[PDB]
């Protein structure tokens, strides 16, 4: 019931349809529509969905913390300033 | 111990004088090489290993330094880095570090 071609439409620039399609697919993935489509191909039972969401949140937070720790401690990799000791 | 080494030094000197007398060579000018020759002649041994053959040398060359106890009679170790366990190695490291500091302040043939 909406207007057509306003949603998920990308104008091809100079005919590089490959680039335009890549941009469109990037948009879909960023908004998670591909996630929804491929997850809704089949029915995930509510228990499984809850477990999956909890696992995803835990993994996201763990990865964020690990990356932050790695970035924080990377500075110490500088060559030894007291070599020979 | 140090006293033991001194006793061995005296004994080796006396044996050197004995050898010089036996070979008729002037003990005063009797040298280590002369001692070597005389002992080789007097104790003919046919072992292939230069180590397995007899020897009569100075205690310094003879004995292993065995790190010299490292603590005098009182029990105080001689080397300030003694408790490291590698006192000479760490002394050399400290010396090289000092030389590097000095040089930093100021500023196909071998291996």
């Amino acid at each position: 019931k909406h207007l057509k071609f306003i949603a998920r439409t990308v104008m091809v620039q100079e005919g590089n349809v490959e680039s335009a399609y890549r941009t469109l697919n990037r948009i879909l993935t960023m908004d998670g529509l591909i996630e929804d489509i491929k997850h809704r191909r089949y029915y995930e039972k509510p228990c499984r969905r809850r477990q999956r969401e909890s696992y995803e949140r835990c993994r996201r937070i763990y990865n964020m913390e690990m990356a932050r720790k790695i970035n924080f401690l990377m500075r110490k990799n500088r060559a030894d300033p007291w070599q020979g000791c | 111990t140090e006293d033991f080494i001194k006793k061995q030094i005296e004994e080796f000197n006396i044996g050197k004088r004995h050898l010089a007398n036996m070979m008729g060579e002037d003990p005063e000018t009797f040298t280590q090489e002369d001692i070597d020759r005389a002992i080789a002649y007097l104790f003919p041994s046919g072992l292939f290993e230069k180590r397995a053959r007899p020897v009569m040398k100075h205690p310094e060359q003879i004995f292993p330094r065995q790190r010299a106890i490292q603590w005098g009679e009182d029990g105080r170790p001689f080397h300030y880095l003694f408790y490291t366990g590698k006192q000479s190695y760490y002394s050399l490291m400290h010396d090289v570090y000092g030389m590097l500091l000095n040089l930093e302040k100021h500023q196909i043939g071998s291996r």
